[PDB]
């Protein structure tokens, strides 16, 4: 389902 | 940036199905503040942070929002996918807006499940009085916004994926493309063969995938793109 709203470098 | 602006305009003027994707860069001018674990530990911190942030955001739509609304009115832009929760796209006249992270419009008390409209809290909020549940007194009034650590609304995400998969032009405006799953969408459009445009104040790590890169203020750039598109269509 797209996983959790999260920060990644790119 | 004029040749890049013209290149973007050419892409949009020729497109059968253009999509616009926006983030905080168009609205402006961490765990404790904006995550679900943070909210559950201290919901007041989220609200105090939001009170500070409101002052840094545009109180009403800017020329970038109106330009994007106009491109929809012209039949070019078929959808706006946004990471923003401020509803500025809709207030500028955009209709087909996919709110990936929800919005402040509706809220719920996590304790007694009472529901609210933002209009019920906004006066108090502007005076620095945090939302409290009137029924049960709880400090846990959560807006229907996707906080960090929460999944996105499934219907909205599906629609956004479908837009990305079946567009021939995809224009990112005011996003650094570091928040997932939202950031997946331009890659989906790229894989699907869409012409890729990015408009930002600064570079992003995703810049290499874009066919057209414009560095500038969205409020200046987007109206210029619209004017050029109109010229190409003999509307100006
Ligand atoms: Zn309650």
């Amino acid at each position: 389902k797209g996983g959790a709203k999260r920060h990644r470098k790119w | 940036m004029e040749d890049e602006i013209r290149k973007a305009a050419e892409i949009l003027a020729k497109s059968k199905h253009a999509v616009v994707f926006t983030g905080a860069g168009i609205s402006a001018e961490p765990e404790e503040v904006a995550s679900i674990s943070g909210f559950k530990r201290n919901p007041r911190a989220f609200w105090e942070f939001s009170m500070e942030m409101k002052d840094k955001l545009f109180a009403e739509p800017n020329p970038a929002h109106y330009a994007i609304a106009e491109l929809e009115r012209m039949g070019i832009v078929k959808a706006v996918i946004t990471q923003n929760i401020d509803m500025l796209h809709q207030r500028a006249g955009s209709r087909r807006v996919l709110e990936l992270h929800g919005s402040m419009d509706k809220l719920d008390c996590l304790d007694c499940h009472e529901t609210y409209d933002w209009s019920e809290f906004v006066e108090d909020f502007n005076k620095g009085e945090i939302p409290r549940c009137r029924k049960c007194g709880s400090y846990y009034v959560k807006p229907r916004v996707v906080l960090f650590g929460e999944p996105l609304p499934q219907r909205t995400l599906f629609e956004a994926i479908e837009e990305a998969k079946h567009c021939d032009a995809f224009m990112v405006v005011g996003s650094s493309l570091v928040v997932y799953p939202a950031a997946e969408l331009p890659y989906i459009a790229k894989k699907a063969g869409a012409k890729m445009i990015i408009v930002n104040a600064e570079p992003t790590m995703a810049d290499p995938i874009f066919d057209v890169k414009i560095i500038g203020k969205a409020g200046e750039v987007l109206p210029k793109i619209v004017e050029e598109v109109k010229r190409l269509r003999s509307e100006k």
